[PDB]
RNA sequence: AACUUGAGUGCAGAAGAGGAAAGUGGAAUUCCAUGUGUAGCGGUGAAAUGCGCAGAGAUAUGGAGGAACACCAGUGGCGAAGGCGACUUUCUGGUCUGUAACUGACGCUGAUGUGCGAAAGCGUGGGGAUCAAACAGGAUUAGAUACCCUGGUAGUCCACGCCGUAAACGAUGAGUGCUAAGUGUUAGGGGGGCCCCUUAGUGCUGCAGCUAACGCAUUAAGCACUCCGCCUGGGGAGUA
């Protein structure tokens, strides 16, 4: 394409899955922190998210991407480093919307640890 | 602070009055706590009912 | 409802019967009754083809309107009656200008309710109208499969299909088994579930009461001789000594799918059950 | 339960004198209509246990008012017991 | 005695000739069985706060009725459910 | 025989997730079908089982089904208690305020009795998304039939019945009256947005007084009167 390809970032307490798709929800490329050789307790780190984002960002430029919408889904440590890893590659981040699903109840949350 | 339902004298909040309700729904349609809006306990209840009626009739967003 | 007999006899301990309270007239009509001479499993040659079928109480056939096609003329329910040839009850209906005919009794159809066939009909229990005009989500019984043939699908006590959606010339319908399928839109149904919803909860009790509906005893194959059945023979009681339970005529019986392939209905079954 | 207009005709029917609302002939009669109304409600909503509890309090109030009336004068007790259908 | 306000939404793609055919008939049941409809207002094609059956807009009609039978409003909701033109309705007892 | 203050009724008002039935919604989870998509996903303290390469995870659209109702939401409200939170309608219970129109003690408590009664459990018939006793593994340990992880059955949901137990607790029976205050909040009333007075709830400090102490203190565990239930060292034993 030319531009307007949204990027979905899944930052959790584990690896950060970063995927770059077009505006109509068609995946171009993707790169998680686990696909970069990162071991556990490395996967959920700001450093790993930095390479995780730009690794998929370079694959986007081959299709000619000049506009990204950052849709972040998850409460993970590697969120902000991921977004600054997209501007550092020159992807012209327009919007920062959080899409972490919030149930209006209606499901039994899995039991917590002990 | 002042209630706006006692100050101006409104004794019946109408769910068709979307403009009046949009002052208490914040940025998501989320009902604002009465501490933030300063409406009394008596009117926080009939305002919540009006808001929920408007949401069902698509006069106010559930989320935004 | 179900009446539980008191254990006055052993052969009658756990027996149960239908209270027959929804029925209102206990006698048929001379002009909508034709003869049914029991055949008992025998064919055009005279040989037993289906088994476990024999003597039973006589029964008169009651002509039913499965093809509800009197379109426009209204009809009054005169009496809900008992039918011996089916699980559900039948209801006499008198049409607004003189003719009378039987139908299948829906769940809460009451005496004196009005029913209408047609295409401009309302969506109420009993009225029959084509599947192009039946809203998505309605319980329907007596569903046709072919335009004008007559209801075939869903006709036994407690049978109900749900119109679930559309395609082009076919409507999607979830039949009682759990199968979703498609039926041509120009075919008729009838709004509502069929009555006698408690027919499935009855207990028979007596051997003879099962031997009054025309059932005959069925012998377990594990006691016939080797020349009578695959499971037969053995000195003593024996397990099934084969890789699979078998049928009298030599064909696997616990799992083998016996639906002819290459049928002209395969393009119409979406998901299946049973 | 019973509407206010419905209650008034019961008041007028069994009032001892004019402007009487508290005599144990109108109170008993009003409760009888009220009791039958909740009884009719519970024919459909059988498991309305919370409403049924208020019915038992009304029955007790009428029973105590009937005991008081009988202990005061038996004539008015006999007239009230037959008009209302109370056994 | 009892006063009801009925608001229903009609799909925004209805044919204009059919709109008066539907609004007429549906205020028709609201005047049956002792119902004496007082107001019958049109609110116009407003924007819905969210998509309803893949619709972004819709016609709003508000009808106020008064009757001590309540079966007029029940008959409305029974037919409003069946009709594919009405996509949302709500009956409020107003006192 | 007489009387209204007790108790009830009448009239004018008030608030409420009080209960039952039937409908209508939005978010989310799961599964299914496709489009894009490529080598991981997931999880831990580290793992691994596990799901993937037969295309998983992710992403977009659509569909099916079940369950619960974010924000409002609070020492907030209602109910005798258990308990009751999406919205609408229909039936329906209780409570509070004011008035003083009516009856003139019609009241309290209450053995036996008769009903209601969280979860779990049972029967019948449905339903089954999520979470899951038990069960399977994978780990940690010296061992781990446990905490951790991966799944997973009954159950969790509905309709009828049955069960009748909970740290069912304010660990505080019900009714009535009296006895310093201060300051809140909920629902009303009357006077001169503010102030004063007042009724009923719900809170926090705090006098007298009580207590072994902790503490209670006008919502007593103080001062009095009526009625019921219960206790008489610990085990054996809530067992015969």
């Amino acid at each position: 394409n030319i531009e307007n390809g949204v990027a979905h970032i899944r930052s959790t307490f584990n690896n950060t899955i970063v995927t770059i798709t077009d505006e109509f929800g068609n995946a171009l490329s993707w790169s998680s922190a686990g696909a970069l050789g990162f071991k556990g307790s490395k996967k959920s780190t700001p450093f790993a998210a930095q390479m995780a984002s730009e690794t998929a960002s370079k694959s986007a430029m081959e299709h000619g991407l000049k506009t990204v919408e950052v849709t972040v889904k998850g409460p993970g440590p590697g969120r902000e480093s991921a977004i600054r890893a997209l501007q550092s590659a020159g992807l012209e981040v327009t919007a920062i919307r959080d899409v972490t699903p919030v149930p209006h109840n209606g499901c039994r949350p899995p039991k917590r640890r002990r | 602070k002042v209630c706006y339902f006692t100050a101006n004298g409104i004794t019946h909040i109408d769910y068709k009055d979307t403009e009046l309700l949009k002052r208490f729904i914040s940025e998501r349609g989320k009902i604002l706590p009465r501490r933030v809006t300063g409406t009394s306990a008596k009117y926080q209840r009939m305002l919540t009912t009006a808001i929920k009626r408007s949401r069902h009739m698509a006069l106010l967003p559930y989320v935004k | 409802a179900i009446k539980k007999y008191k254990p006055i006899t052993n052969g009658r301990r756990n027996m149960t019967s239908l209270d027959f309270a929804e029925i209102t007239k206990t006698t048929p009509e001379k002009s909508l009754l034709k003869p049914l001479p029991k055949k008992a499993g025998r064919n055009n040659q005279g040989k037993l083809t289906v088994r476990h079928h024999g003597g039973g109480h006589k029964r008169q056939y009651r002509v039913i309107d499965f093809k509800r096609n009197k379109d426009g003329i209204n009809a009054k329910v005169d009496s809900i009656q008992y039918d011996p040839n089916r699980s559900a009850n039948i209801a006499l209906v008198v049409y607004a200008d003189g003719e009378k005919r039987y139908i299948i009794a829906p769940k809460g159809l009451e005496v004196g309710q009005i029913v209408e066939s047609g295409a401009e009909a309302d969506i109420k229990v009993g009225n029959a109208l084509p599947l192009q005009n039946i809203p998505v989500g309605t319980v329907v019984h007596n569903i046709e499969l072919k335009p004008g043939k007559g209801g075939q699908i869903a006709r036994s006590a407690g049978a109900s299909a749900q119109v679930l959606g559309k395609e082009g010339k076919y409507v999607l319908i979830r039949l009682r088994s759990g199968e979703v399928r498609m039926i041509l839109s120009t075919c008729r149904a009838t709004i509502g579930q069929v009555g006698n919803l408690q027919h499935e909860l009855v207990n028979v009790g007596k051997a003879g009461r099962s031997r009054w509906k025309g059932i005959r005893p069925t012998v377990r194959g594990s006691v016939m001789n080797p020349n009578d059945h695959p499971h037969g023979g053995g000195e003593g009681r024996a397990p099934i000594g084969r890789p699979s339970p078998m049928s009298p005529w030599g064909k696997p019986t616990l799992g083998k799918k016996t639906r002819r392939g290459k049928k002209s209905s395969d393009k119409l079954i979406v998901r299946g059950r049973k | 339960a019973i509407s206010q207009e419905r209650k008034n005709e019961i008041i007028k029917e069994y009032r001892v004198h004019e402007t009487d609302t508290g005599s144990p002939e109108v109170q008993i009669a009003v409760l009888t209509a009220e009791i039958n109304a909740v009884n009719e409600h519970l024919r459909t909503h059988k498991k309305d246990h919370h409403s049924r509890r208020g019915l038992l309090k009304m029955v007790g109030r009428r029973r105590h008012l009937l005991n008081y009336l009988r202990s005061k004068d038996i004539q008015r007790y006999r007239e009230l017991i037959k008009s209302l259908g109370i056994r | 005695m009892r006063t009801y306000e009925v608001m229903y939404i009609v799909r925004p793609n209805i044919e204009e000739d059919a709109k008066k055919a539907l609004v007429e008939r549906f205020n028709g049941i609201l005047a049956t069985e002792g119902a004496e409809v007082l107001e019958a207002k049109d609110w116009g094609k407003r924007r819905l706060a969210y998509e309803i059956n893949d619709f972004k807009d819709g016609f709003y009609n508000i009808v106020r009725v008064k009757s001590d039978n309540n079966k007029a409003t029940d008959e409305f909701q029974r037919l409003a459910k069946i009709s594919d033109d009405i996509i949302r309705y709500m009956v409020i007892r107003e006192d």
